[PDB]
């Protein structure tokens, strides 16, 4: 209650993001740059959205 | 049986997925010619193979 | 389903599941790598070459990056002997719009197979 309210959806957030972190790791652990697994585990529909959300 | 593209949320079936083949670290190979990319003299010593031309 | 069908049944029926998700777009280039390997493994290396070019043209960089290096790989191993040319111009194809880290890479391969198979000058 003297936290925020709002903490504790911080917190899954921050738990959401660190296993994103965990994703990151899981890959280095495996021998592979995260960002190039993701781009390998990315369907394109999800970019054609984000340009024309900028558009 | 073998799979290969899902990930399945049993470990159980985890266990039946085919190991999917790595990549290889191209960048690593590209390190030979980026050690080549040092900015120097090339004719580091009067070698007529690169003071005379080849065929 | 895709796991299913390779796992239970036949390779055309597979092939299909694949085809559905093409035409539907909600493939991943690890998927393609994957469907790719398994057009190898039934010896229809032409179609895995489809297969990577339409995955190309579906995405956008940086993505296409690992697509193109997947793809030339394959290619360059058991064809690249065969019937060089087309690479030439499979590379020129690849290194439209790319971004420098990633073109760095292509020019580099495409100047070795240059030496390997064609001439110095290019």
């Amino acid at each position: 209650l003297k936290l925020p309210a709002n903490w504790e959806a911080k917190k899954a957030r921050l738990e959401w993001e660190l296993k994103e972190e965990e994703k990151k790791k899981e890959c280095a652990a495996r021998g592979e740059d995260y960002e190039k697994v993701k781009l390998l585990e990315i369907s394109a529909e999800d970019a054609e959205r984000w340009e024309r959300k900028k558009k | 049986l073998r799979l290969r593209n899902y990930v399945p949320e049993d470990e159980d079936l985890k266990k039946r997925r085919v190991p999917q083949a790595k990549p290889v670290a191209v960048e690593e190979k590209v390190k030979e010619q980026l050690e080549a990319a040092k900015p120097e003299p090339v004719i580091e010593e009067v070698d007529l193979a690169n003071l005379a031309p080849r065929k | 389903l895709a796991d299913l069908e390779e796992s239970l049944g036949t390779f055309q029926s597979t092939k299909a599941v694949y085809d559905r998700i093409l035409d539907l777009r909600i493939a991943t280039p690890q998927i393609v790598i994957n469907y790719a390997m398994f057009l190898e493994e039934h010896k229809y290396f032409e179609e895995s070459f489809k297969a990577y070019e339409r995955g190309i043209s579906l995405f956008k960089w940086p993505n296409v990056s690992d697509i193109w290096s997947t793809y030339l790989t394959k290619f360059i191993a058991r064809y690249g002997g065969r019937k060089l040319e087309r690479a030439r111009d499979l590379f020129e194809q690849a290194l439209d719009g790319c971004p420098p880290k990633y073109a760095k890479t292509l020019y580099l391969l495409y100047a070795q197979l240059e030496e390997e198979w064609g001439l110095a000058r290019h």
